[PDB]
């Protein structure tokens, strides 16, 4: 309760603000209450920690947890040039949103009950409508918005009953006791519609293969700020909710996994080889995060320990490094507008740096050790190779064309010659140097470190 | 212990050192090559601790992650291997050094061209120290990676990009096997340990080692495999010397070589590595017999000797096929560089056609060709002797199959072809390069370069193979022809390349038959296996993925259904009107009904 | 880490009792509502109790 | 121009490292004492 | 010098004569096991050690 | 709805056959009777027509459907699986597909008839309540 607070504080802090004055604000509280969040890294190695009666704080949250709290300068640093012209009023308007959301988070990672994660799960869902739909560049967004909304809740509102539909058939609906009382749903026909209406919200804000269709065309419209959260967190947390409810299930996953194993280990070959052929590069970013959360869901039904330890590594690293790819792309945005990758070129011969970030971002993408991302995927191919011995002959095949396409966006929109007209670029700002660096620096020293960011198990 | 850690680690400075403003100046390399001097005397010492009294050591100094059970740690196994292969490397290595000063030094970034140079090599010492499995994987893929970033070097052409893709497509293939083997052995020995592994595994493991052999055949150039190799030369020449003539590619091998028993503990697998090392060194050396690049040439010499010793691990003899690995650097470091001075004499021509004959124009570059080539070919007491003799000796008097063997002596016949091929055309024709003639040997750096290989190049078989236990325990009997073969098959392939050389030289235009067409055109393979299947994927994945399987049928089926029957509900009861009689009348029936 | 372990954090105790208080309370309420819908189906289903009856 | 790039790293280098000394000397001399 | 040392943990009654329904004694006996889990674990990582030790041991 | 619950099993074709088709007849004259109600077909031979259009329809559907469930049952003889329905679910939408002339419409109604059937007998299987 205590990292909780401060950060509605910034909220009047913001708005009384001086007018020209409040980036600076927003920005030093928010890295301030970073280093606040990481006090909460030290968890224990056996009981779950606790706090209010209201509250808990697991292994597997507070990786996130801190995660969260640290994305929120980066926002701003993204953002505090894309707008400008904008009134004042409007701008401080603005920020809050980020804020707002940043703290539906904070208390949507420690949860306790599920229905009060829930609620907050979905609470979610208007902050970032409303930075998708206002301040999206073009048309599109306006569709984008429905598109990104009803998938979550013709997903989330099943879920609702059912979690009502327990506390009623058991005492509790608190995480603690139902970890603890909890007792086996078999077959029938009735308990495999609970199963289903216990996992499909979670498994579409996570997109699955099936239904992921949504999640391009956010990323295709939203502006930076909301690309930002919309990849690197939303995802994850839908994930984090998965992993939780499974303390219930079983034995039945055992039998109902397959479906689901089947357009996760064939959509992600399949999603990854659309990523080898996009036309405009914002969107190859979004489907090459598809082709990575595929491999959480399975990691997450198979349900071996190396499949969850891995499920965390991969949840962190895929966040740092595909808003990585999401700040670096709008940068060449807004430097030419062009959008489609064509018209970039030869873009490291007017200026290397960038080309640097290029490289360490998705020489990380494509995951070579000892990235946390490489060890997050290394350690569920263990788990699903354990699982069934055929299954490596899939994995393998993601591990080519995550390559390709990751080393294809670098070479294509980068070495070669620079187009002749594009008089436009002009020489690299400091912030925006600043605020890569910020991305990657984190995600190089937490591999000194992995064995705070592996999670519960 | 304190010497081979410092013989790694002290490598690692310079790289820190590239934020220090010593790095922008011109001054830096000279710091590099001088560092790994110093870093090749302090690499002696540990080789002769080793020699005398054959002491061997492993060292974790640090566990990196505690999991269940397994609990993963670095740890520097120092055997034989891994102190021998060191030395090399810094050797060979530190000449490159020498040379890149001077083929370089016109070129801008230079600097970082250095600052890869290092941080490839460190790649290379993670590789073949580690003795945990995974700090192999890391040695193994980094060093993938460095591949990429020093073939792109002239990242302005495209051919250049599409080699480095290209070589990292391979290589990842074969990392698909790697990570099979990887896993299984976790999964069952639970391990990830050589010690581990090569403890709990006396039974047959039916699977593993044939991803591993996989893996083992990506950075090796396998036939399968061959391709990335040869289009890896688009490099500059320092860099191709640097690793696809040795520090590189051996790795693949070297490999495969680290885990010798568990390989005896198969047939299949020495079976089918020998099975496809031969046709490999065979197929590869076809298409060398007939090119034109100098660099193509050497490149396909260098696939066709690895191939030749991937046979060597197939035929159960891991030690001397370690040991011919060692004589093989210093032979093929010889023959990029000078290459590199021929090249850049030259102004830059690869092409043989319109190469000189130069013999004299560049006699030190000629001395050191021939005894390279001397040196390749098998000469019965000069360096490459000591491997390529007792190596091709024992696959004749061991137990296997026959067909491969014979491979392997139409492969070695063709050694000697394609090494009299390039002496041919490169000296002692009358000269036919562009007139001006901007020659210059002279600087002396390079001679020195060229100087200290020569040395191990004629020395360094005898002492070493000398130096060594006797791990290999000899055969030495029946019969004589026996140890003939190896030279006879040689001078078969001088007279019958030299005479049919000389029959060019005699007018009579002719066209190509067949086989010239096929030989030359690489065996087609690249020409075929990539203009096939890249575009039956990159149309698959639109003419199916991209389009229809995603962007219309998997949104038509939820979003659009829904879309538009609201549509047509939305019209139906909302139908505009609004007469009474209408729906008043209804208001009647659902009376009627209720 | 000693200095770190007193001047921010504490023993394992006060987690412990703290996970104990809660695991009861939670608890009671739990039972709680089992029992009270225990009490309502009946009640409803005779109207002997003073809270259904019409 | 080389200028920004450079800049940005002198500024970089600067702060982690402005912080950076006197947090490896505290740890020192807590190794070498206490 | 000043210094540390170790901590020890008493034991319990373990889960399987609390009865079905106690948190408190599930919650105890839970912590207990689950110690008694970690340190199994370690003891293996110890065996393993000594393998890998005998291992490269010999010549 | 009574008379059509006492199948039994599967038993018997003909009779249960004949009860799908009263229902289907049923509904079909509810829903001919709304849409002459608010669609005001004018020249009432042509309102005739369209109850007969609707009433045909849905009584065809209920009898197939009641009939290739009873078949499936008295053939597969599982018999008690929701999926021994389904075919019939699946096989209804053809039905209404037939006299639509429509592959689309057919196609749809094969699918979510089918699952709604499938969903009917699961429910006779758990004593689902709906009200």
């Amino acid at each position: 309760l205590k990292i909780i607070i401060p950060t509605t504080m910034l909220l009047p802090m913001t708005w009384m603000s001086k007018h020209n004055m409040i980036w600076i604000n927003a920005t030093v509280h928010s890295l301030l209450i970073s280093l606040i969040s990481l006090s909460l890294l030290n968890q224990l190695g056996e009981n779950s920690l606790n706090f209010s009666l209201t509250f808990f704080s697991d292994s597997l949250s507070a990786p996130l947890l801190v995660l969260t709290t640290w994305l929120l300068p980066l926002m701003l640093m993204a953002s505090q040039s894309h707008l400008s012209k904008e009134t004042t009023t409007r701008k401080k308007l603005y920020i809050t949103m980020l804020i707002l959301l940043q703290l539906f988070l904070i208390m949507t990672f420690t949860a306790t009950e599920l229905i009060l994660f829930y609620i907050l799960f979905e609470a979610t869902l208007v902050p970032t409508l409303i930075i998708i739909t206002r301040w999206g560049n073009q048309t599109e967004r306006l569709n984008a918005g429905l598109y990104f909304l009803f998938y979550t809740l013709a997903g989330s509102l099943p879920l609702l009953v059912a979690l009502v539909y327990i506390q009623n058939t058991t005492g509790s609906l608190n995480f603690l006791i139902i970890h603890y009382w909890s007792h086996p749903l078999s077959n029938s026909w009735s308990n495999i519609f609970m199963w289903l209406a216990c996992i499909m919200a979670f498994m579409v804000k996570m997109p699955l293969y099936g239904l992921h269709l949504w999640l391009p065309k956010a990323h295709v419209e939203a502006p930076i700020a909301g690309s930002m959260v919309l990849a690197a967190v939303l995802l994850k947390l839908g994930g984090y909710g998965m992993m939780r409810i499974t303390t219930i299930l079983n034995p039945l996953t055992n039998y109902m996994a397959y479906p689901f194993l089947m357009l996760s280990m064939w959509g992600m070959i399949m999603t990854s080889s659309i990523c080898l052929r996009q036309t405009d590069l914002k969107s190859l970013i979004a489907y090459s995060s598809v082709s990575h959360m595929a491999l959480v869901i399975v990691a997450i039904m198979i349900q071996t320990p190396w499949s969850f330890m891995g499920a965390t590594a991969l949840m962190i690293a895929h966040g740092l490094t595909s808003s990585m790819l999401f700040c670096l792309a709008n940068t060449n945005y807004e430097r030419v507008h062009s959008r489609t990758m064509i018209l970039a070129r030869g873009l490291q011969t007017l200026l290397p740096l960038m080309a640097t970030w290029w490289l360490m971002a998705s020489l990380t993408n494509l995951a070579l050790p000892p990235s946390i991302n490489l060890i997050g995927e290394l350690f569920i191919i263990t788990a699903s190779f354990s699982w069934s011995n055929i299954t490596i002959i899939l994995m393998g095949m993601n591990m080519m064309i995550t390559a390709l396409y990751s080393l294809y966006m670098l070479i294509t929109t980068q070495r070669g010659k620079y187009t002749h007209h594009i008089n436009n670029i002009k020489a690299s700002f400091t912030r925006e140097n600043a605020l890569m660096a910020l991305h990657i620096l984190p995600l190089l020293l937490l591999t000194l470190n992995p064995k705070m960011i592996l999670g519960p198990l | 212990a304190s010497l081979t850690l410092t013989t790694l680690i002290i490598l690692t400075i310079p790289i820190m050192m590239s934020n220090s403003n010593i790095y922008k100046t011109n001054l830096y390399p000279n710091y590099v090559k001088t560092t790994v001097s110093y870093a090749f005397t302090l690499s002696l010492v540990p080789l002769l601790m080793f020699m005398h009294t054959g002491q061997e050591m492993i060292i974790s100094n640090w566990h990196w992650m505690t999991l269940q059970t397994v609990e993963l740690s670095l740890s520097f196994k120092m055997d034989y291997f891994s102190v021998m292969f060191i030395p090399v490397a810094l050797f060979v290595t530190w000449s490159i050094m020498e040379f890149s000063m001077w083929y370089m030094h016109s070129d801008p970034f230079i600097n970082r061209f250095f600052k890869y140079l290092v941080l490839f090599l460190i790649t290379m010492m993670i590789l073949v120290t580690a003795n945990n499995l995974f700090q192999l994987f890391i040695g193994w893929e980094g060093v993938g990676i460095m591949s990429f970033l020093l073939i792109g070097w002239w990242h302005g052409r495209t051919d250049a990009n599409t080699a480095a893709l290209q070589a990292i497509l391979y290589n990842r293939i074969g990392d698909i096997g790697f990570v099979l083997s990887m896993a299984w052995f976790l999964t069952h020995s639970n391990a990830w340990d050589l010690q581990q592994i090569f403890m709990l595994n006396n039974e047959c493991p039916n699977m593993p080692l044939i991803g591993l052999l996989l893996a083992a055949a990506g950075k090796s150039a396998q036939f399968g495999l061959h391709p990335w190799l040869p289009s890896a030369m688009e490099g500059p020449t320092p860099v191709s010397a640097l690793l696809h003539s040795s520090t590189m590619v051996v790795a693949g091998v070297f490999l495969l070589i680290r885990f010798y028993p568990l390989m005896e503990t198969n047939k299949l697998v020495q079976t089918m590595t020998l099975c496809l090392g031969a046709i490999t060194t065979l197929f590869t050396a076809l298409c060398a017999i007939t090119q034109n690049d100098i660099k193509k040439i050497v490149a396909f010499s260098t696939s066709s000797q690895l191939g030749l010793m991937m046979v060597t691990i197939g035929i159960n003899q891991p030690h001397l096929a370690f040991l011919h690995i060692c004589m093989h650097a210093f032979f093929k470091a010889m023959l990029f560089m000078c290459s590199g001075s021929i090249i850049h004499s030259l102004n830059d021509e690869q092409d043989i056609r319109k190469m000189g004959g130069l013999y004299k124009a560049m006699p030190f570059t000629t001395t050191a060709l021939i005894i390279g080539s001397l040196a390749l070919t098998g000469m019965p007491y000069l360096t490459g002797f000591y491997s390529k003799d007792l190596i091709i000796e024992a696959v004749n008097m061991s137990y296997t199959n026959a067909w491969a063997l014979l491979m392997t002596l139409i492969a070695t016949s063709l050694t000697a072809a394609y090494s009299t091929r390039i002496i041919f055309f490169a000296f002692l024709g009358k000269p036919r390069f562009p007139p001006l003639v901007l020659i210059n040997e002279n600087n002396p750096l390079l001679i020195n370069s060229i100087k200290r290989l020569l040395i191990g190049s004629i020395f360094a078989g005898f002492i070493i193979s000398n130096n060594i236990p006797p791990m290999t325990v000899p055969n030495t009997t029946m019969p004589l022809y026996m140890k003939m073969t190896a030279l006879i098959v040689t001078i078969m392939g001088f007279m019958l390349a030299l005479e049919l050389n000389n029959t060019t030289y005699y007018l009579k235009f002719k066209y190509p038959s067949q086989t010239y067409k096929f030989s030359n055109m690489l065996g087609y393979y690249p020409s075929i296996m990539h203009r096939l299947p890249t575009y039956h994927n990159l149309s698959m994945s639109q003419k199916s993925a991209s389009s229809l399987l995603d962007l219309i049928w998997l949104e038509t089926i939820l979003p659009k259904t829904t879309s538009f029957i609201q549509m047509k509900m939305s019209i139906m009861v909302s139908n505009q009107k609004g007469l009474i009689k209408l729906y008043f009348l209804s208001f009647l029936i659902t009376i009627m009904i209720s | 880490s000693r200095w770190i372990a007193r001047t921010f954090y504490d023993g394992p105790e006060k987690n412990y009792e703290k996970t104990m208080a809660i695991l009861q309370i939670e608890a009671e309420k739990a039972e709680l509502r089992l029992k009270e819908l225990e009490v309502r189906r009946l009640m409803r289903a005779r109207g002997d109790g003073p809270w259904y009856q019409y | 121009s080389g200028f920004y790039d450079r800049r940005f790293l002198k500024l970089m280098r600067f702060y982690i490292l402005l912080t950076g000394i006197p947090v490896a000397i505290g740890i020192t001399l807590v190794n070498v004492f206490i | 010098r000043y210094y540390y040392y170790h901590r020890e943990f008493r034991r319990v009654p373990d889960i399987t004569e609390c009865e079905e329904k106690d948190i408190l004694c599930m919650f105890e006996a839970e912590m207990q096991w689950r110690r008694d889990y970690k340190v199994d674990q370690e003891i293996v990582n110890i065996i393993q050690e000594r393998l890998k030790a005998c291992q490269q041991r010999e010549g | 709805l009574h008379k059509y619950s006492d199948i039994p099993e599967g038993t018997e074709c003909h009779r249960k056959a004949y009860a799908s088709t009263s229902i289907g007849g049923a509904t079909g004259l509810i829903v001919s009777a709304y849409s002459i109600a608010l669609k005001p077909p004018a020249s009432f031979l042509e309102g005739v027509a369209r109850t007969g259009r609707y009433t045909f329809t849905s009584a065809a559907i209920g009898a197939i459907f009641g009939l290739t469930s009873c078949i499936s049952a008295q053939v597969r003889e599982k018999p008690d699986d929701p999926l021994n329905y389904f075919i019939g679910g699946c096989a209804g939408g053809l039905t209404l597909g037939a006299r639509t002339r429509s592959y689309g419409i057919g196609a749809a109604a094969c699918a979510y008839m089918g699952l709604t059937a499938a969903l009917v007998k699961m429910g006779q299987l758990e004593g689902w309540q709906v009200f």
